[PDB]
């Protein structure tokens, strides 16, 4: 829901303030990213063990 | 109610067009040569003509 | 454009474009001839 994916491209295009509300929603989707990746895995452990 | 320790009540004049760049995170001829606001502010402003 | 004698009319407005050239807009944001400077998708100052 970002103007984009690249932060350089928000840092180097927008302000401070403006970017904040940017660079929000990138850490928000990617932290999803990270917990359905170690949850998953968290699984696939327990099948191996 | 609320209450806190300090406060740093200012005192100045300007246009009243000039009133819009007095808000945190603003950009014009007052806010990057005169009088300028942090992005995190915090307080209230007043003005009569 | 900035300049120019004659504007058109919100009925048809006048696109005119500008390439390969060197944009320097320090003396269109810092000029005080403009009473509003707005940039939406971007930041003022960056366009440097």
């Amino acid at each position: 829901g970002a103007i984009s994916s690249v932060l350089n491209d928000i840092l180097s295009r927008l302000d401070p303030p403006e970017a904040e509300v940017q660079i929000d929603r990138l850490i928000t989707g990617r932290l999803q990213s990270l917990q359905t990746y170690v949850t998953q895995q968290l699984i696939r452990a327990a099948e191996i063990r | 109610d609320l209450c806190f320790t300090n406060v740093y009540a200012d005192s100045f004049v300007i246009r009243g067009d000039e009133v819009r760049q007095i808000a945190p995170g603003q950009t014009g001829k007052i806010a990057d040569y005169n009088y300028k606001l942090p992005d995190d502010f915090t307080g209230c402003v007043i003005a009569w003509n | 454009v900035f300049n120019a004698t004659r504007f058109a009319s919100v009925y048809a407005w006048n696109r005119k474009r500008i390439s390969n050239c060197v944009a320097d807009y320090s003396v269109l944001y810092n000029s005080a001839s403009f009473s509003t400077f707005k940039c939406y998708g971007v930041s003022p100052t960056k366009l440097n």
